[PDB]
């Protein structure tokens, strides 16, 4: 999607033209008087850059934006100014190192940036820095966007191309990141992946307990994941069409481990999940008899699935467009009297 | 004196010659000392028994109840006595302690039991 | 009457000094890990809170990983939900972090709140913001989270004094004399407080 | 986490690049003598030079040296102090330092060259107008009182030279050397204050304006630093 992707607007659109020099010595003494400052200065700072050194200035600025009087504006536009005049230019290890240290630099891009950053991203055909730009993504969760068929192809594809056997870090980001994608109430796809996140959780509180669930990643409390992920199964044979893969397995395999053989934060009346291993195990042989007496085909790929969803991404993109013009629209309106903001200061002057 | 802050308190004030405490329930400040100065003497207490065996109190109700509405903080002591004579509800540290009181008397009962 | 320049003089200096240089609350909010102490202070932490400082982190440090803090963005109150089985949570609507912390890892934000479902039309101040007890909630299981639904005798001896009085005002009065206790409203010890009612050093 | 690091860039570009700066003691003195005497000990302080730095400065600079001194805590002397003078030539032209602490206005003749000393350090750097500041004893010691342990302040690598232009109060008139007489040609000094109209009505008596007109005493120095320049080259580059 080369039309989706590029965009001469947001390039030829509002260029403030002013020196870089003159607005970095400008930004340096506001900042060693340590006075608070308008984003309209780092703005037209970053329409104005055109080179590497520039864009690093660019990033030393924005941190010590960070580490200013104020913080919580949060500028989208300028977050966009910044992330095209990155991305243009070419540092793919900065832009990947700000978005890892987010609570070090603070940037946030929205659904129609983000894509075109990911398609940036598949152009140049790489997945270590996609993938962990997706986890990223989880820790925002902000899934309820036109990118959700990205981050779910970008997901269900590295899940598969890993071929990682011990990542516990890695395992539970994977476990966390299949849940919000597929929220959206899809299909087979969408409900079937959040069964696999629903295992994959139960799989790393068994395993390393429930701290690291809740600690650095948002997420519920409630320990039975394995009973929400036999819910889910019970609830799909009770109801439509469930198109299904081999990751079943997967859950046999994991669940078959877990049954082999400080703080408690477990309640006394109710058992511990070490105890309810043997029921959550039954029960699962259970549902998987019931699943394959009612769809149990197991052998369409996943990965050749999300092709078929680029039907509803090309429908959706065209949406995305819109909203990321409107967004344009909006900013143009605010910007301009921002403008005459700054000139209310010289006009009382 | 005038204290900044504070609040008015009845309380208990010491009297008497040492072995030989009496006690007096005084209206006063938080930040007053022990025997320093008060605003209206409430009524008075004898730790020890008469020679019926009895221990004497007496309350001024009136007063109490005037200082109470004009607005004033209590000690755990008097007001454990106050629970104690009726005018007042009785106290949960004085349920606890007899609770525990009684537990214990079960329990040398039992060790007596068992050793005879 | 002789009067005196230099108490106010000091006064008014000492005081603009203080308030110009007060310790950042980022700065005096740090604690080593290892040895559970608050630097600038040397005092320690309470035995309760020992664990959750050594585990748990704070309320900016969870907000710094998402846009603008998380505007509308559920926070609940560790303690509260411990306590209770109900949930409680913040409607937080204005937010401030302190520009000197390194990790934007403390500041000043509240709004309106919620007491197992008892939510007040008031925007009004957090309480023990500090704390290393706070827990977000996704923007998934939220509502389903969220999902929620006489008087007593006097003591005796007032009984009887007030028998004596209307007996001897001439009225029968069989009647028992009773109190308002469903009007007080018995409040639970974790309803919140004034934070700007509190001091600070 | 890592820190991020500091990165600035300003180029106007006829500001950036300064040019030429001579030493103003390797120039000779007027008097006559034979060039291999000035060439000799040129060479000797320029191989010592390539040991030591003697980061440039002007008169009225804060330098803070450090020596190896036989009687001292740990044998060294640290001392922090404004430039006053650079007197002297050939090796054993001297610098003084001046400074004032605990109510006590101390002063050194530091030798730029003895091996005694370890090495120097501009904590700034600046001109004052006046070429010679030995006016600074009967100065107020306000001016001159100065922090040892201040950090130096950090210079551009390749700008002018920033000239303060200002004036000094001083202490009453009686002083030691007549500062207000026109032969020393000074300017810091306040004369609306440190006297009156009649004062110096009658002390530029003395003044003699003729000085400046001739010409026969002047010494031309094109040439001869031209050949310095050309010498110092040299022996950097062998
Ligand atoms: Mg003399």
């Amino acid at each position: 999607s080369s039309a989706y992707v590029d965009s001469h607007k947001w390039e030829a659109r509002e260029k403030e033209h002013y020196c870089l020099a003159d607005l970095a010595s400008l930004m340096d003494k506001t900042f060693e008087r340590k006075l608070p400052v308008s984003s309209l200065t780092i703005s037209r700072l970053i329409d104005n850059i055109s080179s590497r050194e520039e864009i690093d200035h660019a990033e030393y600025y924005l941190y010590k934006f960070r580490h200013s009087p104020n913080c919580w504006y949060l500028r989208n536009w300028t977050i966009h100014t910044w992330i095209r005049q990155c991305l243009k230019y070419d540092a793919q290890d900065k832009a990947l190192y700000t978005l890892v240290n987010k609570v070090q630099y603070g940037i946030f891009p929205d659904n129609f940036t983000f894509n075109l950053l990911m398609d940036s991203f598949i152009k140049k055909e790489n997945y270590k820095d996609a993938l962990s730009v997706v986890f990223e993504v989880m820790m925002q969760e902000a899934f309820e966007v036109p990118s959700t068929q990205l981050l779910s192809l970008y997901v269900l594809f590295h899940c598969l191309a890993k071929k990682t056997d011990f990542s516990w870090e890695e395992e539970r980001n994977f476990g966390a990141s299949l849940l919000l994608p597929g929220l959206k109430q899809k299909n087979s796809v969408g409900f079937s992946s959040q069964l696999y996140g629903y295992a994959l959780l139960g799989k790393v509180e068994l395993q390393q307990g429930l701290r690291a669930v809740y600690h650095n990643m948002p997420l519920i409390w409630k320990p039975g994941y394995l009973d929400r992920a036999l819910q889910v199964m019970e609830k799909v044979a009770a109801s439509p069409e469930d198109i299904k893969l081999c990751r079943e397995a997967l859950d046999v395999l994991g669940a078959v481990l877990k049954a082999l053989t400080k703080l408690v934060e477990q309640l006394d009346i109710e058992e511990t999940e070490q105890s309810k291993l043997p029921q959550y195990l039954e029960r699962f042989k259970a549902l998987h008899s019931k699943l394959q007496a009612l769809k149990i085909e197991s052998e369409g790929l996943l990965s050749l699935t999300t092709q078929l969803v680029k039907e509803k991404l090309s429908t959706c993109e065209a949406e995305d467009i819109a909203t990321y013009e409107q967004n344009l629209q909006q900013w143009h309106l605010d910007l301009v009297q921002l403008i005459q903001r700054e000139q209310q200061q010289r006009e009382q002057a | 004196k005038a204290y900044r802050g504070g609040h008015l308190t009845i309380r208990l004030a010491l009297g008497g010659c040492t072995n030989r405490p009496f006690y007096r329930i005084v209206a006063a400040h938080n930040k007053c000392p022990r025997d320093g100065r008060f605003v209206e003497q409430l009524g008075s207490y004898d730790p020890l028994p008469n020679s019926h065996g009895e221990k004497l109190v007496a309350l001024n109700l009136d007063r109490i109840r005037h200082w109470i509405g004009c607005g004033a903080h209590l000690s755990k002591p008097m007001e454990k006595l106050l629970g104690l004579a009726g005018f007042f509800p009785l106290h949960p540290m004085m349920i606890t302690n007899a609770e525990r009181l009684r537990r214990k008397r079960a329990r040398e009962v039992l060790l007596a039991s068992q050793k005879t | 009457v002789r009067p005196r320049l230099i108490a106010e003089l000091a006064r008014r200096v000492r005081a603009l000094r203080e308030q110009l240089n007060r310790p950042r609350d980022s700065q005096l909010y740090a604690v080593d890990y290892e040895t559970l102490t608050r630097p600038f202070s040397g005092r320690r932490l309470p035995v309760r809170a020992w664990a959750d400082v050594r585990r748990e982190s704070r309320l900016l440090q969870l907000l710094g990983r998402l846009p603008l803090f998380g505007l509308g963005r559920l926070v609940t109150r560790k303690s509260w939900l411990w306590q209770h089985d109900e949930p409680c949570y913040w409607r937080l609507t204005r937010v401030r972090p302190d520009y000197t912390a390194q990790n934007l890892d403390h500041g000043k934000a509240w709004g309106i709140l919620t007491f197992k479902g008892k939510t007040e039309s008031e925007a009004r101040e957090i309480e023990h913001v500090m704390y290393h007890d706070w827990r977000l909630v996704p923007k998934h299981e939220e509502e389903a989270f969220t999902a929620f639904t006489a008087s007593v005798p006097y003591p005796p001896l007032l009984r009887a004094m007030i028998i004596a009085e209307r007996q001897k005002n001439g009225d029968t009065s069989t009647e028992e004399p009773m109190l308002n206790v469903q009007r007080i409203r018995m409040e639970p010890w974790d309803y919140p407080a004034k934070q700007e009612d509190k001091g600070r050093a | 986490q890592p820190p991020p690091k500091p990165v600035i860039v300003d180029k106007h570009r006829p500001v950036e690049p300064e040019r030429r700066f001579l030493s103003p003691e390797f120039i000779p003195r007027r008097g006559r003598t034979d060039p291999l005497k000035f060439q000799i000990e040129r060479k000797d302080m320029l191989e010592r030079r390539k040991v030591l730095h003697i980061p440039e400065f002007y008169v009225g600079s804060i330098l803070r040296v450090t020596t190896a001194d036989p009687y001292a805590s740990g044998k060294i002397s640290q001392f922090l102090g404004i430039c006053i003078q650079r007197s002297g030539r050939g090796l054993g032209a001297t610098f003084i330092l001046r400074n004032v602490i605990e109510g006590q206005g101390v002063e050194i003749c530091f030798e730029l060259y003895n091996p005694r000393v370890q090495e120097i350090q501009v904590v700034k750097l600046e001109k004052r107008l006046d070429d010679s500041l030995l006016y600074l004893r009967d100065a107020l010691p306000e001016y001159s009182t100065f922090d040892v342990n201040m950090k130096p302040v950090v210079q551009e690598p390749n700008q002018k030279v920033p000239v303060n232009e200002l004036k000094v109060k001083m202490k009453p008139k009686p002083w030691s050397k007549r500062w207000e007489r026109p032969n020393f040609n000074i300017k810091g000094i306040r004369f609306d204050l440190c006297l009156t109209e009649q004062q110096m009505k009658e002390a530029q008596k003395w003044n003699q304006p003729w000085l400046e007109f001739d010409m026969m005493r002047e010494y031309d120095t094109s040439k001869i630093e031209a050949a310095i320049w050309k010498e110092i080259e040299a022996s950097k580059r062998s």
